[PDB]
């Protein structure tokens, strides 16, 4: 339309909404992977530590959560005559939580299933592996931070 | 070394782990005085074996049980590492294992050649090295019908008792050469190149030793290939050999190859993203398993004069 | 691999097919970062400082902590001694949120005029590039500190030899950290906001 | 401002009070656990207290 | 017949740490007491005097070491779990003080900070009132793996609960949604067009907790974000001098002067400056009204930075 | 067990709902997006809240 | 009795005057209480010559066979009904917990008859079937 507002100004939001939830469960499906070969392969021996060691893989799914909170936050701003301010806002938004996400999934991943396999040889390592995961599970949600932080200056 | 740590973290770290509990040179300065099995037991239990005899009696506590519990302990902690592994550790820890079952398909045929039992014989063999045809090799004695027969399934399939040995033997360790300079990163090349060459060293200075036509039994992947090859192949006496052991200035006096290999292998731990600590912990381990077992040994029967010839570099 | 080698002949031959027929002044970058708007690298340093920062503070968390919970199975009392390792790991992802708490407050909306001004594409260059300098650098800092904290959890095995020589190490890349972080706030210290 | 000094006065006077008077039994964890209590309450409401008692931003919404 | 054989097997191993004497058939084993229970070993060794007819001296007599002794510290019920939950960090040092002591209310406090919310709390003190309300028959059951450690934290959740319903309440925070119960100091205007934006106005301020005016609104996150992430910094800085002033309870309890002043107040100083001189400039901007005075607002993070 | 405490929360949630539509309160029926004519969409969860003492008193009686 | 809670407790090194007549008595009458933690007076003894060591060896392969009395247990699937009196017994509380007199000797030439005997009964057991899992596949094929 206007210079303010061109045709191409949602196509930074709907990517972005698309960003938030595929680059997410990416990371979200690297860390439920990695965890759930760790897991079925623990609980062949050990079945009755199945409910203590299966935090990797809730824990991974709140980034899934959070990468799915800012794809409905900027879907509720996107619109066809949008500014381009606000286009590249909801695309930051989109890949801040987006290759946050990812990241903090993987690490979710390669410590959920170092934890799970070393909690099991040793109990006491229980208290030490949730202390790390809740650092790589903070990590998307500092990128869930900045999204909507940055999605509170649309309009 | 920044993507070790994605499939082989846990596994160095456990592993890194267990070379602390490779018991240290104060440690048996302790253990050689016991002079009964049961004091052996006790103060053995305070290390990171952690009291691994505590189902088996005490009046009935025999020499070889302690050489078989701590190898079944140790064991079970390599394919426990084994199997928690990825396509490039995996198949590194299998071809750890291909070098075993060698020299249990040499102890097979050597063994059911000749009037035996199968049962008996079998205890007696290698478990890390262990396929499921490997309790047979009975079909025929003939070498040629092995390879068709039992050997075809197996992974030791693209590889006269000793001289098949070799002829597998070689084969394997070409193969086990050019897979580590081929997959395994950048840490662990000069350590998989040196270290496995050494172990192409003393086979093949084993191989003047024991024959005491032979270029094509002998590998040629470490530092005699090249020269001390051809020096090697045409020795027909002691003094030959020693003559051409004197070539290389790592092995010269030489003709102590355990000595030099845990002096070989103290220094693979040195590394710290690599996988070389894997087989730097299973020959360790190999190692403090016949040392407990050789002072176990001057304990059963009193022999206290040659009890001093352990050998521990870590 | 054979991408690589394909768009570079595809570059090499448009190169000198605007070269040699007069043209080669269409191939021009200045416009490129002039027509181009100042949200757009804003806003691409903004998401891709607490990026990258989070993808070297994960990196690093994952080299020490499945480091140190393989080297727990045996000595378990490192897990909570040695997690400074994951601290200073973790005040990566720190630093590139305060760069982000910052540089938003530099992003308002520009008028229809004075949008492709010379203090708003200062500023769009000014938080891209600070960004990417706080966000690259507490990446490598980030993967820096998890590859030296990983050798303070096998070396915590031993039981006090080395851990006094192997801090010093660990905070100096906290060091180089803090100041890639005094850089991206001086770097768009004189950046102003959108106006 | 003084509708948080005139509370930080008599929260200040409970808690000291409370320190005299506080139960022989587990002192330690009586008077400790209930001043702690009262000075993170306080802190809690002083900081949400001086946050509205003079804002820079008034809310602003279409929907109404 | 296990327990007196495993009972009987710890007398034992007990017994090794011991010496002998090779002239008089004694055995002496130096073991650490607390001081205020040496009235008891009197009257138990008195009762074993009594039930055995050798009229044995037993002198247990106390001597001063050089060694270290162990750290007793004396829970009941209540204060377990939050000793329990701050010395799996370490064992403390001998007669420091205690950091279980403080946790009792800092933990559950800082966790009310981060959940905050009257329905999420009113859920949470249900699920460890159930437990603390019959705890005698739960003292005895299957306990399971999630379920011990649901059970000797039950105090530390409950304090959870019931800190993040009073936060909840600060917060202005049922399940997603504002509690109506003051008279709000944010007057929206008289008339207004349906779907024009509106700009309220402050004709007070909200007694206990955040207005409710702030629910819906399009800014409600530029006031809630900076108000928490003051409220961030503040009740960080207090829980690390509340912490950092242990120090000098026990540099002055030790007897050591030299850490006092090589240690404590050249760390005080700089704190209280670099930190502190920011933590009272939060209360400073926040007790100046500046609109009325005409005078610009400040940025304290563009003064921080400008600083050094 | 699960349906007994599920409807107990209900019963408690959904009706404090139904009288903050019923009262036309400035939380629920305040915007542009609200459920309009309050006291409409309050039977619903009228309805809604009996229906979970319903499943309150049916369960409560395998207790 | 001042409360260790916002310090730690005060503690006093104390140090035992035992005589040989009582060394294994006395040893209950405080190990019941649960108030002093011992040193490592002998840190410096080579660990099988602490002068009790054949007789901690001679109940661990007592409490050897009690978990083996216990897989027996196990393999057969009774419900081990575990009578609590021992607990009723001693309290916990305080030092009314008589101790035993040669009952542990008794237990010793109780769990070693045990031992045997099972472990007759067991391989007899296990031999019949051998054979019986020998015949049993003998009459699928027939």
């Amino acid at each position: 339309m206007t210079e303010l507002c061109p045709v191409y100004a949602p196509f930074f939001g709907a990517i972005g909404c698309a960003s938030a939830i595929i680059f997410t469960s990416l990371g979200a499906a690297y860390g439920t992977a990695k965890s759930g070969v760790g897991i079925c392969a623990t609980c062949v021996l050990r079945p009755d530590l199945l409910f203590k060691n299966i935090v990797p893989v809730i824990m991974a799914g709140i980034i899934a959560i959070y990468g799915l909170v800012v794809s409905v936050l900027v879907c509720y701003s996107l619109g066809q005559k949008q500014a381009l301010y606000t286009g590249f806002i909801q695309l930051g938004a989109g890949l801040s939580v987006g290759l946050s996400g990812l990241a903090a999934g993987f690490a979710i991943g390669i410590v959920g299933d170092a934890g799970v396999r070393g909690s099991s040889q040793q109990p006491r390592l229980f208290v030490g592996m949730i202390l790390i995961l809740i650092f790589a599970e903070v990590l998307g949600l500092y990128g869930l931070i900045v999204a909507l932080l940055l999605n509170s200056r649309a309009t | 070394g920044v993507y070790f740590n994605i499939d082989n973290g846990f596994i160095e770290g456990v592993v890194r782990g267990y070379r602390n509990g490779l018991l240290s040179n104060n440690q048996y300065i302790n253990l050689t005085q016991c002079d009964t099995l049961e004091d052996l037991k006790l103060q053995l239990s305070s290390t990171d074996y952690g009291n691994f005899l505590s189902s088996v009696s005490s009046e009935s506590l025999t020499t070889s049980l302690i050489q078989e519990y701590a190898s079944s302990k140790l064991y079970h902690e390599f394919n426990y590492i084994r199997d928690q592994s990825s396509g490039s550790t995996r198949k590194f820890m299998d071809y750890i294992t291909y070098g075993y079952m060698i020299d249990n398909v040499a102890l097979m045929i050597t063994g059911t050649i000749h009037d035996r039992d199968k049962g008996e014989i079998l205890q007696r063999c290698h478990p890390l090295g262990w396929f499921d045809t490997l309790p047979t090799l009975s079909v025929a004695t003939d070498l040629e019908s092995l390879y068709e027969t039992v050997l075809v399934d197996t992974p030791l399939a693209p590889y006269n008792i000793e001289i098949i040995r070799n002829k597998l033997y070689k084969a394997y360790l070409e193969d086990f050469y050019n897979f580590v300079t081929e997959e395994i990163p950048e840490p662990a090349k000069e350590c998989m190149q040196t270290l496995l060459g050494f172990e192409a060293d003393r086979r093949s200075i084993n191989i003047a030793l024991n024959s005491l036509l032979k270029s094509d039994l002998l590998p040629n992947i470490g530092k005699l290939y090249p020269l001390a090859t051809f020096h090697l192949a045409q020795a027909q006496d002691f003094e030959g050999v020693r003559a051409a052991l004197a070539n290389v200035y790592e092995y010269r006096g030489f003709l102590h190859f355990y000595q030099l290999e845990m002096e070989l292998c103290r220094d693979a731990f040195t590394q710290q993203f690599a996988i070389s600590t894997v087989w730097a912990w299973m020959k360790s381990k190999e190692q403090e398993v016949r040392n407990i077992t050789w002072i176990a040994e001057c304990i059963a029967q009193n022999q206290r004069e040659r009890i001093n010839n352990y050998i521990s570099v870590y | 691999h054979f991408l690589y080698y394909l768009v570079l002949i595809v570059v090499i031959v448009y190169g000198l097919y605007k070269l040699f027929t007069g043209h080669g002044s269409d191939i021009n970058f200045g416009k490129f970062l002039l027509r181009t708007s100042p949200y757009m690298w804003a806003n691409l340093g903004i998401a891709l400082c607490v990026g990258l920062s989070v993808v070297g503070a994960a990196w690093g968390i994952f080299i020490t902590g499945s480091s140190m919970i393989g080297a727990g199975v045996r000595a378990p009392r490192i897990t909570t001694k040695n997690l400074i390792s994951i601290i200073f790991c973790e005040v990566v992802a720190i630093y590139g949120l305060i760069i982000a708490i910052v540089f938003s407050s530099k992003l308002t909306v520009a008028t229809a005029e004075n949008m492709y001004s010379k203090s708003n594409l200062y500023t769009g260059y000014s938080l891209f590039w600070a960004g990417i300098t706080v966000g690259a650098s507490n990446l490598i800092c980030g993967i820096a500190v998890g590859i030296t904290g990983a050798t303070a959890a096998i070396s915590d095995a031993a039981d006090s030899a080395l851990f006094v020589k192997i801090l010093v190490i660990e905070i100096f890349g906290s060091i180089l950290g803090l100041l890639g972080l005094i850089v991206g706030l001086l770097m768009a210290g004189k950046a102003s906001e959108f106006q | 401002f003084y509708t948080v000094v005139g509370v930080f006065i008599v929260v200040s006077a409970m808690s000291v009070l409370f320190w005299i008077m506080a139960p022989k039994n587990n002192q330690a964890v009586w008077r400790s656990t209930v001043i702690l209590t009262l000075a993170m309450m306080f802190l809690m409401w002083a900081i949400t207290f001086l946050c509205q008692l003079h804002p820079l931003v008034a809310p602003r919404r279409s929907d109404l | 017949w296990f327990q007196d054989v495993t009972r009987e097997k710890a007398i034992f191993e007990i017994l090794n740490k011991s010496n002998y004497d090779t002239n008089r058939k004694i055995l002496i084993a130096e073991g650490w007491i607390p001081r205020d229970e040496l009235a008891t070993l009197q009257a138990r060794l008195g009762e074993m005097i009594a039930r055995l007819g050798i009229d044995v001296p037993s002198i247990i007599q106390v001597l001063d070491t050089n060694h270290t002794p162990p750290t007793f510290h004396r829970t009941n019920k209540f204060t377990a779990g939050f000793q329990s939950i701050c010395d799996c960090y370490g064992i403390a040092q001998y007669r420091e003080i205690n950091a279980g002591l403080p946790t009792i209310v800092t933990f559950p406090f800082m966790f009310a900070i981060m959940f905050g919310d009257m329905g999420h709390g009113f859920l949470m003190t249900l699920a460890a009132l159930s437990l603390v309300l019959n705890e005698k028959k739960i003292n005895k059951m299957k306990r399971g793996e999630i379920f011990d450690m649901a059970f000797t934290g039950r105090y530390i959740i409950l304090l959870m609960g019931v800190f993040s319903m009073y936060t909840g309440f600060l917060y202005n925070d049922i399940f997603s949604k504002t509690m109506t119960i003051f008279k709000s100091g944010w007057k929206w205007p008289d008339h207004w067009k349906k779907g024009e934006s509106i700009t309220a106005t402050s004709v007070g301020t909200y007694p206990i907790g955040l207005d409710w005016a702030w629910h819906g609104t399009e800014n409600a996150l530029l006031f809630s974000n900076s108000y928490k992430m003051k409220l961030s910094i503040l009740m960080g800085f207090i829980h690390m001098t509340y912490s950092y002033f242990f120090s000098l309870a026990n540099h002055l309890y030790f007897n050591s002067m030299i850490d006092i002043i090589g240690n404590f107040i050249p760390g005080l100083l700089f704190m209280q400056g670099i930190f502190g001189y920011l933590s009272v400039c939060i209360v400073y901007k926040w007790a100046v009204d500046w609109v009325k005075d005409g005078k610009p607002a400040p940025g304290l993070l563009n003064m921080l930075i400008n600083m050094f | 067990w699960c349906c007994t405490v599920l409807s107990a929360f209900g019963v408690v949630i959904l009706s404090v709902i139904a009288h903050l539509f019923n009262t036309n309160h400035e939380s629920f029926v305040g915007s542009i997006n609200d459920p309009e004519d309050g006291p409409a969409v309050a039977h619903t969860v009228y309805l809604a809240a009996l229906v979970y003492l319903v499943f309150f008193v049916f369960c409560g009686f395998q207790v | 009795k001042e409360e260790a809670i916002f310090r730690s407790a005060e503690m006093a090194l104390v140090q035992f005057y035992i005589p040989q007549e009582i060394s294994r008595d006395s040893a209950y009458t405080l190990g019941q209480l649960g108030l002093v933690q011992f040193r490592d007076l002998n840190s410096k003894v080579r660990a099988f010559q602490r002068t009790f060591v054949n007789e901690i060896r001679r109940l661990d392969n007592v409490e050897r066979q009690y978990r083996y009395f216990y897989s027996l247990l196990k393999k057969h699937d009774i419900k081990l009904y575990e009578g609590d009196t021992d607990k009723y017994l001693d309290g916990s509380g305080e030092l009314y917990v008589p101790p035993s007199g040669s009952v542990i000797d008794d237990y010793v030439r109780n769990a070693s008859y045990l031992e045997e005997r099972l472990i007759q009964m067991e391989d007899a057991t296990d031999q019949i079937e051998v054979q019986k899992n020998d015949l049993e596949q003998y009459r699928f094929i027939l």
